[PDB]
């Protein structure tokens, strides 16, 4: 599959618009992304904002500015001519049912499949909660793609200036287990379709991990053997330094 | 069999042939044994000039 | 004298990206924010001006394109007027040219509080951005001779040559300043997203090394044997310690897969 | 701690113009040595105060 | 009695200097990353 | 107003010296985070230290709340609270708090306020003052070395 990369310039741009647009009472701020989707790795080097207002009790009322789309063409094209509109982004933690109708408005300006980017403004997740989706023909479905961080001279300089293993993964595995656990509890309470089909894929593919235990410990002892021959070398860098430090002490006594 | 052209084993009691040939594994014995012989000569030069 | 100039975290990332247009081609763009008396310059948002073949001159500024964009920024939540503009001088130090003096003087009648910022993205690759600002004089704290810009501290003049020779003698179009950044609690975790999405990549690298576990340790043991003979024939330890460090990272992490 | 002060103070050493390369030809009673630079010509400079 | 309690306060002064160096040695490695990489 | 608000913050702190009113501790701490001015927020943080004078361990309620905030101005005045409350007779627990702030916060001014506060807790005995200062004289962060000079200008002066 393809890849999606979001620069920290786009990250901080979407996260700052929360307090800039006075977004509260669980609302969203619809932006726009600028990148090159022609390659296999989608990289967004520019982003902007758009005014968005939606009623809480009415999902059929939403405001969008299509005039600002033509305003960035008179600006960005005079600086970077390789910037095009590959889609938009949202500041909400989870998508709603209105995103299906938003794709009809941007399909004329975008020259390719629009990209759906979701950025969590609450920062309540672990790692990179920012996710991306690609709308294709199912009627329509959203194909998720992994999100990475852009590494370039135009970003890491500003990141290092403002700012300056398994234990982290343990908290990440709990998020995947509790997500499926709470989904079953909410399902049984509201009743007594794609999740039920893919749910048993994990159960039939951790009692099954105990059959290879005989072959698992075969390569585990090699790790300790590699550490045993390395442990002897560890003393070679120590005792040798003790001999050198002893010769330094003999010169300090004569002083 | 002894010429190591094809590794195998016979059975002269019942007149049969069993399985013999098996591959090796590196970074375990041959690689570690050659390191023990080298480290043994290096440590001999440590305490020699240390006293 | 010195003062404190606050710059938002979002403004620094945009100025470094704008300066990437080209090294020989100088870039210029506007800024937004507020002020506290004469001793505080608040930089909140920045604007990207179009390129011009005149090399950032007084005639390279288009007020028609400026008025159209600033009116559209009001719908995006920007209530702040223009606090100045930044001009990149890559490859050199922090100094003002003869063109920047005539260009900044033309904006004195428009906004007397405008600030001309000199950013150097070439020398900023060391992890700390080298940047300097220059502000016009709206007076009101000065008139003939007074002492504005409270809280003189931190670094000295530095810069390069021309604007360092005269500080209190001619304060009009140039004088030294300092750079400060103010971040909130929510802006701290914004840059913390670099490090279960990344958990899959941890086990993904272990999958390739699972079949290569015999080939990886084969090159490490044979390398330690060659480095041992070099230490014995010396009668070194630097090259030997570097190999043991890579072996330690390939062992404990490989145990974490179980 | 010393490595922190040695690296931060290296900026003054890196920005230093450095030194030329020459050879000694003859000396005088004025404590001035004749230094012959290989690409350039000969120059008469003052000897160091340590030697 | 007066000189006996003076030795008890000297043990705390040695602890203040001991606990700070143990914390400083770990923070010096962070300054080395900001040093060799920047210069 | 940052011009008239800076001097207005220090005027209330001078009347709170010694015992003072404990109600002003939570008031000056709450209004400090709600103010967007730098001089006003800094004046309220410095004034919190002048409220508790000679309280020793009784000021730990204000010390924890000031060090828990991420504001560089609130964390800067936290070292002055330990200096004034523990002034004269000190405690082993108060010095450990000043040493942890200098190695944690990256602000060169906050790190400098930690070594200056070490002189007021050592006022009981002037003999052991240079033993602590001599370790911080050769360290890095020249901004911190500037504060270690006054460490001998407070106690042993």
């Amino acid at each position: 599959h393809e890849k999606v990369t979001i620069a920290p310039l786009v990250l901080l741009s979407a996260l700052d618009h929360y307090e800039r647009t006075q977004t509260k009472e669980n609302k969203r701020c619809v932006g726009v992304i600028l990148g090159d989707a022609n390659s296999s790795t989608i990289r967004v080097t520019n982003s902007f904002a758009l005014p968005f207002e939606e009623d809480e009790k009415n999902s059929d009322v939403w405001f969008l500015d299509h005039n600002y789309i033509e305003n960035m063409n008179e600006m960005c094209k005079k600086i970077n001519a390789k910037e095009k509109l590959i889609g938009w982004y949202h500041s909400g933690p989870k998508l709603r049912a209105s995103d299906l109708k938003i794709n009809e408005l941007f399909k004329k300006y975008t020259q390719n499949n629009p990209l759906l980017l979701i950025v969590d403004v609450k920062q309540q997740g672990v790692g990179l909660p920012t996710d991306a989706y690609v709308a294709i023909e199912q009627e329509k479905t959203f194909l998720h793609l992994p999100c990475t961080i852009e590494a370039e001279e135009a970003e890491e300089i500003g990141v290092e200036h403002l700012l300056r293993i398994r234990l982290t993964n343990q908290l990440k595995s709990l998020k995947g287990l509790q997500s499926k656990l709470k989904d079953v509890v909410e399902y049984l309470d509201k009743v007594i379709h794609t999740i039920l089909g893919k749910l048993q894929d994990v159960f039939n593919l951790n009692n099954l991990q105990k059959a290879l235990t005989v072959k698992t410990n075969d390569e585990l002892m090699v790790i300790y053997i590699s550490n045993l021959v390395r442990s002897i070398i560890a003393f070679d860098d120590l005792i040798e330094n003790k001999i050198q430090n002893k010769k330094i002490q003999e010169q300090r006594v004569k002083d | 069999i002894l010429d190591k052209i094809f590794y195998g084993v016979l059975d002269q009691g019942n007149g049969w042939l069993y399985v013999y040939e098996t591959p090796n594994q590196d970074a375990t014995y041959d690689s570690a044994l050659e390191l023990v012989g080298q480290l043994n000569k290096v440590v001999d030069q440590l305490f020699e000039k240390a006293s | 004298t010195k003062e404190t100039v606050y710059i938002s975290s979002i403004a620094l990332l945009k100025m470094l990206k704008h300066g990437r247009a080209g090294v020989p081609m100088e870039v210029m763009g506007l800024m937004l924010g507020e002020f506290v008396d004469d001793y505080t310059v608040n930089v909140v948002d920045v604007f990207a001006m179009p390129q011009s073949g005149t090399g950032v001159s007084v005639e390279a500024v288009d007020d028609v394109f400026q008025a159209k964009m600033m009116d559209m920024l009001k719908q995006t939540g920007r209530d702040q007027m223009v606090v100045g503009w930044y001009h990149s001088h890559p490859g050199f130090g922090c100094w003002l040219s003869s063109v920047d003096v005539n260009t900044q003087k033309s904006f004195e009648q428009l906004n007397s509080r405008a600030v001309a910022v000199v950013v150097d993205p070439i020398q900023s690759v060391k992890g700390k951005v080298v940047i300097d600002a220059f502000r016009l004089i709206d007076t009101g704290a000065l008139i003939n001779n007074l002492e504005p810009r409270q809280t003189t501290s931190n670094t000295g003049l530095l810069n390069k040559a021309n604007i360092q020779a005269l500080i209190h003698g001619l304060n009009r179009h140039y004088y030294s300043l300092n750079i400060d950044y103010h971040k909130t609690a929510k802006e701290t975790k914004m840059l913390m997203n670099l490090h279960y999405e990344e958990k899959e990549e941890s086990n993904l690298a272990a999958t390739k090394s699972m079949v290569k576990i015999a080939e990886q340790y084969s090159k490490r043991i044979e390398e330690e044997k060659e480095l041992t003979e070099e230490e014995l024939k010396t009668r070194p330890k630097k090259h030997l310690s570097e190999t043991a460090d890579e072996t330690l990272e390939n062992n404990i992490v490989s145990v974490l897969t179980a | 701690n010393d490595k922190v002060r040695f690296i931060k103070d290296e900026l003054r050493l890196l920005q230093e113009p450095g030194s030329y390369v020459g050879e000694v030809i003859k000396i005088v009673s004025d404590k001035k040595v004749l230094v012959k630079v290989q690409p350039e010509g000969k120059y008469i400079v003052d000897v160091a105060k340590d030697i | 009695y007066f000189k006996l309690k003076k030795l008890e306060k000297e043990y705390e002064l040695l602890t203040l200097q001991e606990d700070y160096i143990k914390d400083e040695q770990r923070h010096l490695k962070r300054e080395l990353k900001r040093a060799q990489e920047e210069v | 107003s940052a011009t008239s608000g800076e001097a207005a913050a220090l005027g209330m702190g001078l009347c709170m010296l010694g015992t003072g009113k404990p109600e002003a501790i939570h008031d000056m701490f709450t209004y400090s985070q709600e103010t967007q001015h730098g001089n006003i927020t800094r004046g309220l943080a410095v004034g919190l230290a002048l409220i508790n004078y000679g309280r020793q361990e009784l000021a730990d309620d204000l010390i924890t709340k000031m060090l828990a905030s991420d504001e560089s101005l609130l964390r800067y005045g936290g070292a002055f609270t330990i200096a004034l409350a523990y002034a004269g007779t000190g405690n082993n627990s108060a010095v450990k708090r000043l040493l942890h702030v200098a190695v944690s916060d990256s602000n060169d001014d906050v790190r400098r306020a930690a070594v200056i506060a070490l002189g007021f807790v050592l006022l009981r005995d002037y003999t052991t003052v240079p033993r602590i200062v001599q370790l911080l004289s050769k360290s890095h962060n020249a901004h911190v070395r500037c504060g270690t000079a006054f460490a001998l200008g407070i106690a042993c002066a």
